[PDB]
Order: C-alpha cells, then structure tokens, then sequence
C-alpha cells in the first residue's frame, strides 16, 4: 500500500530533509526564556506559559521527559520542516538546562480554550470553519511528507476569540516513505484507524483523515468520544457496529489481512448503520446533509478510499467557509 | 505483613522525606529512560525494589549483596525525583508537607514556616540534600545528620519550585517584622 | 584534678557555648548586683559554683539539693552574660569562635560562616538561645536539641553585636552568589 | 575637719538640690540615639561614640553597669546640677533599653586624645593652659558643693586641636556636707590623698587638689605616675619618701590620727626632698621656679593647707595664661 497523494516527497527530497536521527542539535540560550506557570500536564512533556526576557513576548515552553534521543530529534526536525506553515504551531527555539541538559521546546503563545469546554457553544458555521482550518494544516504537513499520527481534541488548540486554530504536539509525527511499515502503537485509542487495529503497517497520511473523521463525528453528534472502546480490541468492535462487518471483510480480503479468531468472534456480524441514526433534537442544528456526506467519505475502512485533506477542503460542506474566505479577502483588499 | 522495599525504606532515620513511589510508576518501563544506563546493577537493583525473588540473588556473596542494596537506594532516589514531578507524585508529596514531614525553617524571622526538600543539583553524588523555605525564599541545610548526608539529586532543583505554582495558596507572605540589630537598646548606626 | 562547677558544666552535651567565667570575676562581689535578688537560692547557688562546702548541704533532701543545681545554672548563665561583655570575657569568647565552637550558618549561601550565640532577649525564662550569622546578618535556631532548649538571656542581645565592633576584621563580606529559583533551568517569573 | 571654702553650700540650698536618693528618674527615648563604636573600656560603665538620630549630632554614650540605684541617681543629680558649667562634661539625656532597663547617659561628643599619648608633645605653655582650664572646672564644681573624687589623666579629656578640656566620669563624685564622714575607697591609687590613706573620713574639696598635684608633678617631671605605689600602704610610703615623715607626724598629731603599727613600720623615717631633685635635662623645659612653688603648695599632707582651686588659678604660674585669656576677652568682645 502506497499513499494516493504526496507519495514520493521523501524520495525526491535529500537525505538531510528526513534523516532526523542524524540531526545536529543546536541549542539556544535557556536564560533567554523565563517560566510563568504550568498549563498542560501531559506525561510525555510538561507545558508552561513563559516570556522571552528581551522582547517580553509571551511563549509556550514544552519540557520533554526522558525518551530516546532520536524521538527528540524527530519532533524537532518535523517542527523545523513545517515551521511557518498554515495553522502549524511555530517552533521558535530549542534550549536545555545547562547542567542536566533537560530539553525544552519554545513555541509561539497559544492562549486557547480546550476543545471539550468550547465545542458545546459552537455554531454549525464555527464547526465548518475550524474543521476547514484544521484541513489546511493537514494538507500542508502531508504535502511536506509528514503524518501527524496523534490527531485528537487536545492536540487542536483554538482561541475562539481570535478565530485562530493551531495543530500542536508533533511528538508522534513521522515522515512518510513509500512502502514503509510503521509501528501501530500511535494515536489515542478513540482516534485509532482500522489499519492500526488490524496490523496494516504500511499505512499513510490517510490515518490522520480517520482521526479527523472521529473528531468530526463527536462534534456534530455531540458524543465524545464517538467510538468509545474500553480497549484496543473493543475499539474495533465499536467501529464495526456502525460501519458494518461486510465492509470490514471486504477490506480485510482486499489487503489479505485476517483477524485473530478471538477478535473476529468479538466483532461478530453487524449491518451498516446510516449516519441519520445518530441525529437527535439536541444536535440537529449541526447535522446538515452535506455534513453526513462529508463524514461518510472520511470514515471508511479502506484508507485509500478516504478523502485527502485537499479533497476534503473542496467538499460542498465548506462552500460557505470558502465563500466567506473569498469575501473576507475582498473586503480586506478594499480596507 | 512484609513491608515492600518502598514502604520500609521511608521509615529509616533521616530517610523519611521520600514518598511511596507507586508500583504502577516503576512497572511503567517508559520513565526508566537514562536510568537504564548511568545506574549500575539495574535489573538486580529493580528486582530488590519490587521485592521479586532474584534468579541469582541467592548466588551472591556478603560482598555483592550489600552493594545491590546501595544500588537500589541510588535508583529509588532518582526514581523519586521523577515521580514527585508528575501530577500523581505531586499530590503524594503535598500530604507529607501537610504533616510537616519536611521540617520548619531555621531562620527565626520566618516564624515556623515548613520547608520543601531539594538537592543542590539534579546530578548524582555531586551534592547533599538541602531545604527551601518559601517564606524567606532562601535555601538551608537539614536539621539532622541522618538527613544532611543523603544525596540531593534524588529530589532535584525542580520540585520545590514546581510545588510553588501547583499550590499557589500555600505561598506565604513575607516576614511581618524585621531583625533589629540592637546593642543595649540602640541600633547599629550604619552610615 | 577536681573539675570546678564552671569547668565541668561547659562539657555537658549542648551546654558548650559557655566560656569559663573567671573566679576573679565571681569573687568580685560588685558584678553580682541585681542577681543578689532575682536569683533563687542566691547563696546556695554561689557556694555551689565556687564549690565551697555548704553549711547545710548535708540535710538537703532529694527535692532540695536538685533545686540548688537549677539555681546555680540560671545564675551562672546570667553571670556568663555579663562576663562575655567585659574586655576580659570578650577575649575568652573569641577563642571558642576561632575553633568554631559556635557552629556554622544553616543558610547554604553563607559559604560556611561560623555563628555567634545570642538570646532573643536579655530577659530570663522568656526565650531559648539562637545564633547570629555575621555574613547574612540574620538570626537562626541552633542545630542540636541540647543547644536549642537553653535560655538565651544567658548571652543577651548585646554580646554577638558587641563582638562585631570589637573585631572589625572578622566581619565578612556579603554573599557572592544568590539563590536562583530554577525550574528545569528556567528562572521563575517574578514580574 | 571642715572645708576652708564653700562650706555651707548644701546647708544653704534646699533638700532637693543634694537629695539624690529621692531623685525622679525621667528617662528619654533610647530610640533617639544610635551607637557607632566602643571607646572607653572602664568597668563601672562602657563608653561608645554615637549620634542623635534626629539632629545627627555626634555624642558619647556611657552605659552603666549594674550598681545600687542610688549610685546612678548620684551621678545624674551631680551632672544635672553642674550641667553647662565651664569645662564640665555636658549631660544631654538619660535613656534605657525598654525591656532590660539598662541605663545609658548621653553626653556631648568628646573627640579627645588621651593624656598619656598627648602630654609628651606638650610645651610648658600648653601644660599651664590645660591645668588652668582644669582648675576652672574644679572651682566650679566645688562652688556647687561637689567633690569629683576621681581626678586622674583618664578623666581629663583634651582635644588639643581645639584646645578644649573636659572633666568627665562623675561616677565617684559626692556632695560636700560640712563635717560629714565619707568612704575612703575613692580615687585611683596613684592619686589618693593622705586623708584616704590615714582614714581621715571628714575630708573635703581639697582631696581633688591633691590629685591635681599628683597629675601636675607627673606632667612637669615626665614621670607617670609620680607616686608609684604597688598597693594602698605602699602609696603612703612613696609619698613619705618625698614629703618627709616629720611633716606626716605633725599632720597626724594635728588631726589626732595614728597609723597602724605595721603601716608606721613601713613608712619608717625620711627627710623632705626638694622638688629640684626630680629635674633632669629631659624635663627642664617644663620646670620653672613658679611651677615648683605652685606644686609645693598643692602637695601638702594637711588638706587645709593646700591651695583652693580659686587660689591656684591666681598663682603667678598662670600669669601668662591669664594675660592670654584676658586679651582673648577684649578681642572677642569687639568681634
Ligand atoms: O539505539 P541504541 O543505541 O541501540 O539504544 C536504544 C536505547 O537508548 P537510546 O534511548 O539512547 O537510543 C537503549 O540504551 P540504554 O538506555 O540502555 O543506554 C538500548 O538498550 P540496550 O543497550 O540494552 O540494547 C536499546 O537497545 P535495543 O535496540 O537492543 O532494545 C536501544 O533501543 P532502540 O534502538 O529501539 O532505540
Ligand atoms: O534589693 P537588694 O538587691 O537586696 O538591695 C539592697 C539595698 O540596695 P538598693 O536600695 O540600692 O537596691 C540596700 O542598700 P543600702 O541602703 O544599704 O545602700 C541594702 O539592703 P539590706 O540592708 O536590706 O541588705 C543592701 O546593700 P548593702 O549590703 O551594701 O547594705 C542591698 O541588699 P543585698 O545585700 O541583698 O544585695
Ligand atoms: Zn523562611
Ligand atoms: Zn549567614
């Protein structure tokens, strides 16, 4: 299996672009940044709000917890290659405590509200806008030969006041090399694609599109998480009860994969459930027919049959967002 | 009931400033990065910590046996340093501070403000452990010999400062009055 | 040789901060003003310090003899307070400071600066004895239990401060280094 | 025995003038004065240089060591009665430490050089001047019914730069009440008069004149102390070897006094030695015939035969000093 788009990005580009294990670690001055307070309590790295001592401009400080040196270089190299990109978090500097060499990544200041607190207050338009802004980030990183592999609400930071969206924490991101078999222990349980659950190791950028689909379903249907598995096996069972098992068997037969008999017994046999089943009076205002068609084209077992980020941006669901972006740049060119 | 290495260790004279690092945190082989190298005896020192019967623990002489204990001690110390920083260990340390297990400031003008344990550097064998009084905001030496010898890196220059903003309410206001250098009721006239 | 009450007392655990007040100072009945009153068992305490055979020290029971020792201690402490202030006593204390008999500062940034003994007030039974570090210029509590209980008035808020302008050369310069609140190598935000 | 002059001063003046034991102790604010450094190490009181926190004017702080409450009141009452007097040290305030009530007397700032260091550099004129200035202080305090009783070099402070002399430390001073018998344990050994050494307790102001004579002899002959006794008995022996024993016996017979046989044995028998005996090439410039006549009229066994301070000021020895002071008055009156 090879990606439908951006397949040879890392074959075309030189070894220095994707060879993160040989990256030179040019540290900056840890004295230049002063900590203010904790923010995120993730166990891979701790997050703090800080300031540049000179410019006094705020910033985010992400202190990395002891992992393999190559994992640190992977995140830094990816952040460097994507730096500046649309809606990608901007890495400003990489410093370490001068005696213990404890590394810290310096980013632009976020000032966001977490997805869980904010989404219950969003209109259908705001959902389309933010999904569109997220797709801009996904198309960019995919075009640069990189898969995020940890798409989830916590990793999408939104400052609703300023309508700014940033895709953060590239700790699990990886370079796409055509035909390469990757580790399946990526993404958060609820957002893991079928490829991870059935051991299809030569997955691609399309994995992020499944995770985006899971987030989208959780938003428009107001059910967080949409696929609520208690473990990795149950996660596939939850998916099979919605998408159906006939489509799962066709997908397994297409890629010559077979499930362990214990897992196949758990999945059982189920019909495909239409997305209309999940609509209720409390989520109706967020579920338009275009929303359903868009979601249906993301949540497919076959990774090669899912929309690309570019194809997703072109969907009729975002016609209003694209028209508003075109009207904004016309009224801003006059003012 | 036989007290596991973790629970027993904390009760030794001077070595009480150590919280019980959860078994769930030691069995989490991800936090063990770096330690897997710089600390010798690694498997036999971790087997002793989890109290599992070693496959070659029987086969050691008096000479090897004593050293495994000292390696497990250095290990658990550096383990403690990373645990007290996590949101889980932060909670566990708070409780010992509530019951003033980390003593009280030797400076009289700090009333009787309890202190936080901290090592001069996050670097092993380089320094003994010291304390930090949040009221005066300075650092001092321990009150007992049994405490004043232990390596400080088993806490690091990160925990007392993290405890500060984690619990903003506990940060006390500065000294109410100031020291009066008086000789016979008359202040020292300094120009 | 028979160790007189003065010489013997100084060797007790925690009570070593006391210089041998000369007999030439106790037999000088002029310094004994005030003490002649406020001091319990006044004569029996003074017979005890000079080790003179008391005319009734025979008939004194377990309950009576015990109180004479407690009266002679309090008395000798207040005696010590006035002796250390005289030009004679000042010299004798200097020697104990030379051989660091008055410990060293618990503040780490004091580079191992020895301290001077001082009571919170020149008033008896009101306060325990504390120390003064000349480098930081602040006051602290003692390091041992045996020292941290003794009444401080036996030194007074006059002696360590007298020691300051008596020996100007001993006054050390302030701390070169200061405490840096670093969390992972990053200075704490003090706006 | 009664004084030749100022006999009835304390009989004439009211009980409140001399009744120091009933003095009200009105303490000032100890906070108003800040200590600077030690100066004198006397064992009755310790001396320090200080400053008034308000005026910032320098001052002397004399901290009194635990003595009978009446002794404190005696010095204060005497200082109050003599305050302002010519060449008398000026008491400015009396304060105590608010918790231990340790008393301290506040005086005007001295800034003097001690007598021992200074006198080897003095000319004969400077000696006459300072002796004259000291006599002004003695006549004043005697006129006020007070005996200093501790006249000695240490208690005479001279700032040679400003030509200022002050008589300090009135701790041993006492009121003269005609006929009264006083304690003989006063004055420093070398300056004790014969009356103290032979137990004539009803002594008077003339005791100070003996002490002044001892100081004068030590100055002009460059021998400090002039009468160098190793103890109180030897002190009388040293005096008897100069003044003679025949004059001592006449004095003892006049006042019906008799020495203890052991003391009379020590004294033995000696002729009167003329003051010329003590002259040498090193002190010649300080010993004029007027100096000898003046000294001879001070160092007499019979206290009633010694010059009064007023009589001493009128001696021919001070003729140049009086002419310089009378010329200064004319010049100061016009300018
Ligand atoms: O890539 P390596 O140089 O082989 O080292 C890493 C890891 O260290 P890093 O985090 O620095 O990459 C371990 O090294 P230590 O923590 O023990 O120093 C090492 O352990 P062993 O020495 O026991 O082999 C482990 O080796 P292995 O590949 O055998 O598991 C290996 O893992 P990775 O190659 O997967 O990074
Ligand atoms: O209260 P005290 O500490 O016992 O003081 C007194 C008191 O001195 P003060 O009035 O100055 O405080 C008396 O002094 P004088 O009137 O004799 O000068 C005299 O009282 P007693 O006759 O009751 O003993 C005695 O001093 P001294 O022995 O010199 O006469 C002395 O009492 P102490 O002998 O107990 O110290
Ligand atoms: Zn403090
Ligand atoms: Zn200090």
């Amino acid at each position: 299996s090879k990606a439908r788009v951006y397949t040879e990005v890392n074959v075309i580009r030189p070894k220095d672009y994707w060879d993160y294990e040989s990256l030179i670690v040019q540290w900056g001055e840890q004295d230049d940044y002063e900590v203010v307070r904790k923010v995120g309590r993730g166990k891979y790295s701790e997050v703090f709000e800080g300031i540049n001592v000179n410019s006094k401009e705020k910033c985010i400080i992400k202190i990395l917890k002891p992992v393999k040196k190559k994992k640190i270089r992977r995140e830094i190299k990816i952040l460097q290659n994507l730096c500046g990109g649309p809606n990608i978090v901007k890495l400003l500097d990489v410093v370490r405590d001068q005696h213990s060499k404890t590394p810290s990544l310096i980013f632009e200041y976020v000032n966001s509200t977490d997805f869980k607190v904010l989404y219950p207050t969003l209109t259908d338009y705001d959902i389309r806008y933010y999904i569109y802004e997220l797709l801009k980030a996904l198309d960019f990183c995919h075009s640069q030969g990189i898969m995020h592999r940890d798409v989830k609400p916590h990793n999408v930071m939104i400052d609703h006041e300023l309508r700014k969206l940033r895709l953060i924490d590239w700790g699990l991101a990886e370079f796409y090399h055509p035909g390469k078999e990757y580790n399946v222990r990526v993404a958060s349980r609820y957002f893991k694609g079928p490829e991870l659950l059935v051991d299809l190791q030569d997955y691609d950028y399309s994995l992020d599109m499944w995770s985006l689909g899971c987030m989208f379903a959780g938003m428009i249907f107001r059910k967080e998480p949409f696929f609520y598995g208690h473990d990795n096996q149950d996660q596939l069972v939850k998916i099979a009860k919605v998408l159906g098992t006939d489509e799962l068997n066709a997908y397994l037969n297409k890629y010559q994969l077979e499930l362990d008999p214990q897992l196949e017994a758990l999945v059982g046999r189920h019909s495909r459930k239409p997305w209309s089943k999940f609509i209720n009076a409390d989520n109706q205002h967020l579920v338009s027919p275009e929303a359903i068609d868009f979601l249906d084209k993301l949540l497919r077992y076959d990774h090669q049959d899912r929309l690309t980020a570019k194809e997703a941006m072109a969907h009729a669901y975002f016609a209003q967002v694209r028209a508003a972006e075109t009207s904004r740049m016309r009224s801003q060119a006059a003012a | 009931e036989d007290t596991s290495w973790i629970s027993w260790f904390c009760n030794l004279r001077g070595n009480e400033f150590f919280c019980e690092v959860d078994d769930d945190y030691i069995q989490d082989d991800f936090n063990l990065c770096g330690l897997s190298s710089l600390v010798p005896y690694y498997e036999y020192a971790l087997d002793l910590i989890l109290d599992v019967e070693s496959s070659q623990g029987e086969m050691f002489t008096e000479e090897q046996n004593e050293l495994i204990e000292s390696a497990a001690e250095m290990l658990y110390g550096l383990i403690h340093a990373r645990y007290i920083l996590t949101s889980k260990g932060l909670a566990a340390m708070l409780d010992k501070y509530k019951n003033y297990d980390f003593g009280r400031c030797p400076r009289v003008y700090c009333c009787g403000q309890p202190c936080l344990p901290v090592g001069q550097s996050d670097l092993p064998r380089s320094s003994t452990v010291k304390i930090y009084c949040p009221k005066c905001e300075d650092i001092y030496y321990p009150r007992s010999k049994y405490q004043g010898n232990i390596d400080g890196a088993y806490f690091g220059t990160t925990f007392p400062h993290l405890f500060l903003m984690t619990y903003g309410h506990l940060k006390p206001a500065k000294a109410t009055q100031n020291y009066v250098q008086r000789v016979f009721g008359f202040k020292l006239h300094k120009p």
